[PDB]
């Protein structure tokens, strides 16, 4: 408490702005390319099936 | 008619909905603002203890 | 303080396995297109209807399409390091300050590793309807490959979140 | 005064098991994700109508997240010490000058 | 309809109300600089006495 | 205080209830629906003029 070498409130903050911005970053993929599964990343099962179909 | 029905199968297994991206869109960037708010907030901590001394 | 400092080569080698396995994924969307291409081409090789012109034509087409995909697996990689061009049979990278590796299976995308062979063709309507099936097998198993390829990326990637 | 300044030890106690429970949390966060995503692939596995390539698919990322777990529960320790790992039943942490534990039953994941 | 049910009921259960927040947000940060202020004020207690001597 | 921070609980079984009538009335739309549709397969069976088959 009352630190000046250290302040573990920034680091909480700056982890759920990170996690806000790979939302950010996953909805703007949904959005320019059209599809919820446009690679082998978002989910492989079902990816692969719909390449071979 | 079974390659038509090939194509819309392999649409209903990809494609995403975009009228919720939309909505998820708006609420991701006002959610980044008010990340970024609380960010500037956690770093300006350290300064209050300067007027103790 | 210092198994704290240490952590950044950590974070540093799942970023690169992330790269590895990005250019891998990119050349697998190309050998997917080419190995569709040339089941295109063998089943039109497979109809006996057809006048010489035309199947050699497509056996033509077929081989150079065979020719790319060589070429295309020839050229996944990044840094001088592949999973995919079949060098090697895994990578490992960090997964923690002491040392522990997480280990990637690699998957091969060259011909050798489709069940194919470079000279592999057709000469007859009866080896172009084997080559039917033949090229069924290779594009599931690359499109199988690919998708542990992509497991294999989002597990880096949660890795790299509980590190930081 | 001496009772007065054992206490610091007591409250390094208190912030060393905050900290490892904080790694515990972080590593069970993962370890849900994952176990939905397996919730997912069974799910979608028990359909009939799917052809034998998608239930090969469907099993092999369902092999792969069954590792990840494994991983990321062996991975949640803090600075040696976990109390998810499932390597020790308890934790006890100092409570009072006198020794008093402050006892953190382990749940192992 | 019933996975829309269910999205709404996790956010009555866990999303917070932001309206209430930013009051509070205002009302606390006022309260912390007068915080610090009367902390001085009680750091300053003990310089009364050298004057006595 | 205590019974000013007790509503909260309150507040979450009045939310929980609201859902339960929705999912509900999502089904009684579909029950009439589904009602309705064999309201019109009894009535067209009714009659005596049609053949054993389409009956």
């Amino acid at each position: 408490l009352n630190s000046i070498n250290t302040n573990s409130g920034a680091l909480i903050a700056l982890q759920n702005l990170n996690s806000t911005n790979a939302e950010l970053t996953q909805v703007q993929q949904r959005i320019n390319t059209g599809k919820k599964i446009g690679s082998a990343k978002d989910n492989g099962a079902i990816w692969a099936t719909a390449k071979n179909q | 008619k079974l390659q038509d029905s090939l194509d819309a199968g392999v649409g209903n297994l990809v494609d995403a909905d975009l009228a919720k991206e939309s909505a998820k869109l708006q609420s991701l960037q006002t959610k980044q603002q008010l990340g970024v708010q609380a960010l500037s907030i956690a770093n300006q901590s350290s300064s209050s203890i300067l007027s103790l001394f | 303080s210092a198994t704290a400092g240490s952590m950044n080569a950590v974070k540093d080698s799942l970023q690169r396995g992330q790269s590895t396995i990005d250019v891998a994924l990119a050349a697998g969307d190309t050998i997917t297109d080419l190995l569709g291409k040339m089941k295109e081409k063998a089943l039109a090789a497979s109809d006996t209807s057809l006048n010489t012109a035309s199947f050699n034509a497509l056996k033509s087409d077929f081989d150079s399409l065979r020719d790319q995909i060589t070429k295309a697996a020839s050229n996944a990689k990044f840094n001088g390091v592949s999973i995919a061009d079949g060098t090697t049979t895994k990578l490992s990278f960090l997964a923690n300050s002491d040392g522990s590796a997480f280990t990637v299976t690699a998957k091969t995308l060259t011909l050798g590793g489709l069940g194919l062979t470079a000279t592999s063709s057709f000469t007859t309507a009866a080896a172009a309807k084997t080559m039917i099936g033949t090229i069924d097998t290779a594009l599931q198993t690359a499109t199988n490959k690919l998708a542990s390829l992509g497991t294999s990326s989002t597990g880096l990637d949660t890795h790299l979140t509980f590190v930081g």
